[PDB]
C-alpha cells in the first residue's frame, strides 16, 4: 500500500488521459463523416465520347487502327449490348482488355456477389481537357463478362503491379480462363513467366508443404463475403477467407495473393488495422509478401496467338 | 500529488463512465459509417449516353420516336452486327445518319485503308466532335435493298457563313470494288457542285482530273486514283481521289482559313477545300456529311 | 484488493477500445477514400496512427 497507492493514481490519470483522448478523436470522426456525406449528395461526373473504331475486344480493336490507350466500346458476343471497358494500346504490343484495375483506393471492392458478377467501378475518366477518356478508373469488369471473353478462345494474363517506392514487377499466363456462374467462375491458369511470383499456381514462396498448397489459386471457385465457394470446409462461420468489406477472390486457404482486397494507403499494415485483423488487402506475398498493399495493382487479358 | 485514497472508488466508477460513453459514440459512428459507405458504391455519371431505340438507319429510328440527336446504334439490314453513329433529328422527323464531321483540327485525317474502313475519331450526344465513321459502315447504310439515298455536303468557314450541296442516289460500294462513289445527280447547293469537277485554269483537262462521281477511295496505302503519282499520300488523307480533286473534305485542318503555297515543301493545296464555294487555298472551318433516304428529302 | 480488480478490467478495456478505435480510424479512411470515385469530392485527410500507437505503448508501461 505504500508506492501501490500511488500506481493507482498513476493509472486513474493515465487511463483518463487516453480515454478522453480517444474520446476527442471519436469526435473529429464523426465530423470527417459528416462532411463526406454532404459531397456525396452529388455525383462526380465523367464525359466519355465514344471511340468510332471498335470490334468483339481490344486485340481486334488495335488490328483495325485503334492504337491509343483508352476506353472503348466492345460486343464480345452479338447476344448481349456491347459495352465499355478501357484498351491498354502500349504495354508489350498493345491489345489488352483490362478487367481489373487499382490504383488509388477510389473504389470499393468489397462487395458482395451480384456486383462481382455485373461489374462495378469506373471504366475510364476524363484527361486534361479532353472529350474523351484516356485514363482508366479503378474497376472490375464483372465475372460474367470476364467468363465469356476468356472462353471466347486461348486467352492469355498479364497481372502488373507497383508498391509505394516505385518498384514495380508482373506476372504472365499465357493461359487464362474462367468458367460460368453454374461452375462458379472457377479459375485455371499456366504458362507463368515474370518477375512478381507464379503466386496463383505455386501458392506463396514463404509456406512449406500443406501450408503453401493451400494458398493456391489455380483451381479455386469464387467467393464473396456473403458466397462461401472457398477451400475451407467447415460449418465455423468464422474461419471464411472471405469477411465483410473483403474483397471476391479465387480463394482457397486462404490466398497467396488478393487483387481485390483493400486498398492501405502507405503499404505496410498491421492486424489492428484490419477491420477483422486478418490479412484481406491488394495482396501478392510472393513479392511484397504478407501485410503490404500495393499502390497500383492491374489484370489485363489479351488473345492469345501461338 | 495523489488525493485521499477515498477518492479512488469515486475516480474508478468516473473512468467507467467515459469509457461505456466512448464506446457508445463508437457504435452511433459506425452505424454512421455504413450509411456513408451506401452513398459511395455507384459510379461517377457520364454525361454521355446512348438511346435505347434501335433501327436499319437514323431514319428509321425517328420513325419510330427517337426525337432527339445523339448517339444511337443502328443495324442496316445486311449488316454483320450493330454499331454506334451519331444520329441527326430534325423538327420534322427526319432521321439523317452522319459520316464525316470536322470543326476544330483535333483528329488527324492522314490514316490509311483499315483505318478508313473501320472508322476513327469519336461519336458525341452534341455533335462536337470530329470522325470518319468507316467505309464498310457507309456502304452498308447506302446499299440496303432498294432504298435509294442521299447525301447532303454541309459547309462553314471562319465567318459563320454555311451552305451545303446534296447529291441524290449517293451511294459508296464494297470493298471489292475500293468503296467507289457514285450517285445519280446533284441536287442543289449554294456550295455548288465540287464532285462534277472544276476548271482552275491550270491545265486543259482539269475538270477531267478534279471530277469524283465514279472515283473509287483512295488512302497513302492503298492508292486508286486517276493519277500516276499517289493523290493521298501527297495530301496526307484518305479519299474519294482522281488527280486530284476539286472537293476534298478529309484534308488537313489549316487553322485560320488561309494558308498557301508557303505552307508545304512542296505546296500542294492539301486543305478542306470545295472549289465552287472558296479557293483551293481556304480551308474550312467545318465539314459535315450526312445522309438520308431520298424520299425524304422534301 | 478490490478496487484493483476494477483497474486491471479498465485496462483490458481501454486497450480494446483503443485497437477499436485505431481499426474505425483505418476503416473510415478507406472508406471516405472510396467515395472519390462516386461523389463530388473525397475529403483531403493524412491518419495519424502515431498517436494511436503511443497510447498503446504507454499504456503497457502503466500495466504493468
Ligand atoms: C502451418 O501453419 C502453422 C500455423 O498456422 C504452423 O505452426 C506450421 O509450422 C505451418 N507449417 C509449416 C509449413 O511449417
Ligand atoms: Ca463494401
Ligand atoms: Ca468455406
Ligand atoms: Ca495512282
Amino acid at each position: 500500500d505504500e508506492t501501490v497507492n500511488s500506481n493507482i493514481p498513476t493509472n486513474l490519470r493515465v487511463l483518463r488521459s487516453i480515454l478522453e483522448n480517444l474520446r476527442s478523436k471519436i469526435q473529429k470522426l464523426e465530423s470527417d463523416v459528416s462532411a463526406q456525406m454532404e459531397y456525396c449528395r452529388t455525383p462526380c461526373t465523367v464525359s466519355c465520347n465514344i471511340p468510332v473504331v471498335s470490334g468483339k475486344e481490344c486485340e481486334e480493336i488495335i488490328r483495325k487502327g485503334g492504337e491509343t490507350s483508352e476506353m472503348y466500346l466492345i460486343q464480345p458476343d452479338s447476344s448481349v449490348k456491347p459495352y465499355r471497358v478501357y484498351c491498354d494500346m502500349n504495354t508489350e504490343n498493345g491489345g489488352w482488355t483490362v478487367i481489373q484495375n487499382r490504383q488509388d483506393g477510389s473504389v470499393d471492392f468489397g462487395r458482395k456477389w451480384d456486383p462481382y458478377k455485373q461489374g462495378f467501378g469506373n471504366v475510364a475518366t476524363n484527361t486534361d481537357g479532353k472529350n474523351y477518356c484516356g485514363l482508366p478508373g479503378e474497376y472490375w469488369l464483372g465475372n460474367d463478362k470476364i467468363s465469356q471473353l476468356t472462353r471466347m478462345g486461348p486467352t492469355e494474363l498479364l497481372i502488373e503491379m507497383e508498391d509505394w517506392k516505385g518498384d514495380k514487377v508482373k506476372a504472365h499466363y499465357g493461359g487464362f480462363t474462367v468458367q460460368n456462374e453454374a461452375n462458379k467462375y472457377q479459375i485455371s491458369v499456366n504458362k507463368y513467366r515474370g518477375t512478381a511470383g507464379n503466386a496463383l499456381m505455386d501458392g506463396a514462396s514463404q509456406l512449406m508443404g500443406e501450408n503453401r498448397t493451400m494458398t493456391i489459386h489455380n483451381g479455386m471457385f469464387f467467393s464473396t463475403y456473403d458466397r462461401d465457394n472457398d477451400g475451407w470446409l467447415t460449418s465455423d462461420p468464422r474461419k471464411q477467407c472471405s469477411k465483410e468489406d473483403g474483397g471476391g477472390w479465387w480463394y482457397n486457404r486462404c490466398h497467396a495473393a488478393n487483387p481485390n482486397g483493400r486498398y492501405y494507403w502507405g503499404g505496410q499494415y498491421t492486424w489492428d488495422m484490419a477491420k477483422h485483423g486478418t490479412d484481406d488487402g491488394v495482396v501478392w506475398m510472393n513479392w511484397k509478401g504478407s501485410w503490404y498493399s500495393m499502390r497500383k495493382m492491374s489484370m489485363k487479358i489479351r488473345p492469345f496467338f501461338p | 500529488y495523489e488525493a485521499s485514497i477515498l477518492t479512488h472508488d469515486s475516480s474508478i466508477r468516473y473512468l467507467q463512465e467515459i469509457y461505456n460513453s466512448n464506446n457508445q459514440k463508437i457504435v452511433n459512428l459506425k452505424e454512421k459509417v455504413a450509411q456513408l459507405a451506401a452513398q459511395c458504391q455507384e459510379p461517377c455519371k457520364d454525361t454521355v449516353q446512348i438511346h435505347d431505340i434501335t433501327g436499319k438507319d437514323c431514319q428509321d429510328i425517328a420513325n419510330k420516336g427517337a426525337k432527339q440527336s445523339g448517339l444511337y446504334f443502328i443495324k442496316p439490314l445486311k449488316a454483320n452486327q450493330q454499331f454506334l453513329v451519331y444520329c441527326e433529328i430534325d423538327g420534322s422527323g427526319n432521321g439523317w445518319t452522319v459520316f464525316q464531321k470536322r470543326l476544330d483540327g483535333s483528329v488527324d485525317f492522314k490514316k490509311n485503308w483499315i483505318q478508313y474502313k473501320e472508322g476513327f475519331g469519336h461519336l458525341s450526344p452534341t455533335g462536337t466532335t470530329e470522325f470518319w465513321l468507316g467505309n464498310e459502315k457507309i456502304h452498308l447504310i447506302s446499299t440496303q435493298s432498294a432504298i435509294p439515298y442521299a447525301l447532303r455536303v454541309e459547309l462553314e468557314d471562319w465567318n459563320g457563313r454555311t451552305s451545303t450541296a446534296d447529291y441524290a442516289m449517293f451511294k459508296v460500294g464494297p470493298e471489292a470494288d475500293k468503296y467507289r462513289l457514285t450517285y445519280a445527280y446533284f441536287a442543289g447547293g449554294d456550295a455548288g457542285d465540287a464532285f462534277d469537277g472544276f476548271d482552275f485554269g491550270d491545265d486543259p483537262s482539269d475538270k477531267f482530273f478534279t471530277s469524283h462521281n465514279g472515283m473509287q477511295f483512295s488512302t497513302w496505302d492503298n492508292d486508286n486514283d486517276k493519277f500516276e503519282g499517289n493523290c493521298a499520300e501527297q495530301d496526307g488523307s484518305g479519299w474519294w481521289m482522281n488527280k486530284c480533286h476539286a472537293g476534298h473534305l478529309n484534308g488537313v485542318y489549316y487553322q485560320g482559313g488561309t494558308y498557301s503555297k508557303a505552307s508545304t515543301p512542296n505546296g500542294y493545296d492539301n486543305g478542306i477545300i470545295w472549289a465552287t464555294w472558296k479557293t483551293r487555298w481556304y480551308s474550312m472551318k467545318k465539314t459535315t456529311m450526312k445522309i438520308i433516304p431520298f424520299n425524304r428529302l422534301t | 484488493i478490490e478496487k484493483v480488480q476494477h483497474i486491471q478490467l479498465l485496462q483490458k478495456n481501454v486497450r480494446a477500445q483503443l485497437v477499436d478505435m485505431k481499426r474505425l480510424e483505418v476503416d473510415i479512411d478507406i472508406k471516405i477514400r472510396s467515395c472519390r470515385g462516386s461523389c463530388s469530392r473525397a475529403l483531403a485527410r493524412e491518419v495519424d496512427l502515431k498517436d494511436y500507437e503511443d497510447q498503446q505503448k504507454q499504456l503497457e508501461q502503466v500495466i504493468a
